């Protein structure tokens, strides 16, 4: 989905909040910030409601001013919320009556997702490979600035997990595959108007085709 | 008006509202309690297994991270799939998630608010020497910068070069700080 969320590469922000080594404080700012991804664990592990994938895909659903003004941790307390109401689970009235007040929630899907693809290559470290020239609308772990570039592998993982685009949208046809730690030169990508070498991308391997 | 923010309760309410759940018998006791293994054993053990590398020629870690990082017990919620990425004196890495804050939790820690912010994730894909800059950490121009961005499952930990004037200290080297293991910062002697 070619969302905001998709941040790599965009031009305009200011200083990153952070010098190395700053005291970053306690692990949670809040008394409520450990409630997203514990929920979000109830729903997983222990209802079996959604994957993590879902939860992924949710926040990008965040309507996109909304998730540019949205602190993390309230992302996923939206993003997991929604899910909850979208699998029957809780309605909106009860989170509203529970909160005091409005809680919106993230938009709903515009694409019912892909399975994962039948047709695919198995690639060795050092074989170039090209980043599918492909739109996709629903959930992708494919950030926009590889799509279309030319890159080489540097690790086929030896484990293998459902394709995103299925998965995060709860389809029953995400099959498995490998992932492929694909390194980009800096130029490939944004030409002459970036200061770095190389950029390693881990792509599932339906998202790949030989070079 | 126009691009205005929608009405929203206070986010505490919001997230305890959420928690809708527990009265309906979908929380097992303790269960929330329990994850906040946030606070107390994710921990950036990440200078544990950096120490022992730096000391041990383990340094396993390379070629198998997972297989590496279970003989401590450090596998867990996103640090299934490990893989150490090696600096060198003519490569720097640097680990981000820019497509939203994918970090290795167990070795690491959860992930600072800095790493999460729309400036990391948008700049040090493109710019990680201006970034790394502007953080405090100088890159010699003679030095390749490598952003690793988490995309899958691949769970990353830098494993930085270690600094001169540490030798013989024992694994005193656990100068490895959480910046460290991201890849932001080099460890520094006192
Ligand atoms: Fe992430």
């Amino acid at each position: 989905m070619d969302g905001v969320h998709d941040l790599a590469g965009v031009q305009g922000f200011g200083k990153v909040p952070h010098t190395v080594n700053a005291d970053i404080g306690p692990t949670f700012h809040a008394e409520w910030e450990h409630l997203p991804y514990s929920l979000m664990f109830a729903g997983v592990a222990e209802l079996g409601a959604f994957s993590v994938d879902e939860v992924r895909y949710v926040v990008e659903r965040m309507e996109p001013r909304h998730y540019m003004m949205t602190p993390y941790y309230e992302r996923y307390v939206i993003g997991v919320a929604t899910l909850m109401v979208e699998k029957g689970i809780l309605t909106q009235d009860e989170l509203e009556s529970l909160a005091g007040g409005p809680f919106p929630l993230s938009r709903p899907s515009e694409s019912e997702g892909r399975p994962a693809p039948v047709e695919t290559t198995t690639f060795e470290v050092g074989q170039r490979v090209r980043v599918r020239d492909e739109y996709v609308p629903g959930h992708i772990r494919m950030p926009a600035y590889c799509r279309g570039r030319v890159g080489t592998i540097s690790h086929r993982t030896t484990e293998k997990w459902p394709f995103p685009d299925a998965i995060g949208h709860g389809r029953n046809d995400a099959g498995e595959e490998p992932t492929y730690h694909v390194k980009f030169a800096a130029e490939e990508l944004f030409g002459s108007d970036t200061d770095g070498g190389s950029v390693v991308v881990d792509l599932f391997e339906g998202y790949l085709e030989p070079a | 008006t126009e691009n205005a923010a929608p009405a929203q309760a206070p986010v505490s309410d919001r997230a305890w509202a959420l928690f809708a759940l527990d009265g309906k018998g979908l929380v097992p006791d303790g269960y929330v309690e329990g994850w906040k293994t946030f606070e107390e054993d994710f921990s950036p053990r990440g200078a544990e297994l950096v120490a022992r590398a730096w000391t041990d020629p383990f340094r396993l870690l390379l070629t198998d991270g997972t297989a590496a990082v279970a003989q401590y017990g450090y596998l867990g919620p996103q640090g299934e799939y490990i893989v150490a990425v090696e600096d060198t004196p003519t490569l720097k890495n640097v680990i981000v998630c820019s497509l939203c804050a994918c970090t290795a939790w167990p070795i690491l820690g959860l992930p600072p608010t800095w790493y999460k912010s729309f400036e990391y994730r948008a700049r040090v894909v493109r710019e990680p020497r201006k970034v790394l800059s502007e953080m405090g950490t100088e890159i010699a121009s003679d030095i390749e910068i490598r952003v690793y961005d988490t995309t899958a499952e691949t769970r990353y930990m830098v494993l930085p070069q270690r600094p001169a004037g540490t030798e013989g200290w024992s694994q005193q080297l656990q100068i490895v700080t959480k910046d460290c293991l991201i890849g932001v910062a080099i460890p520094q002697v006192p």
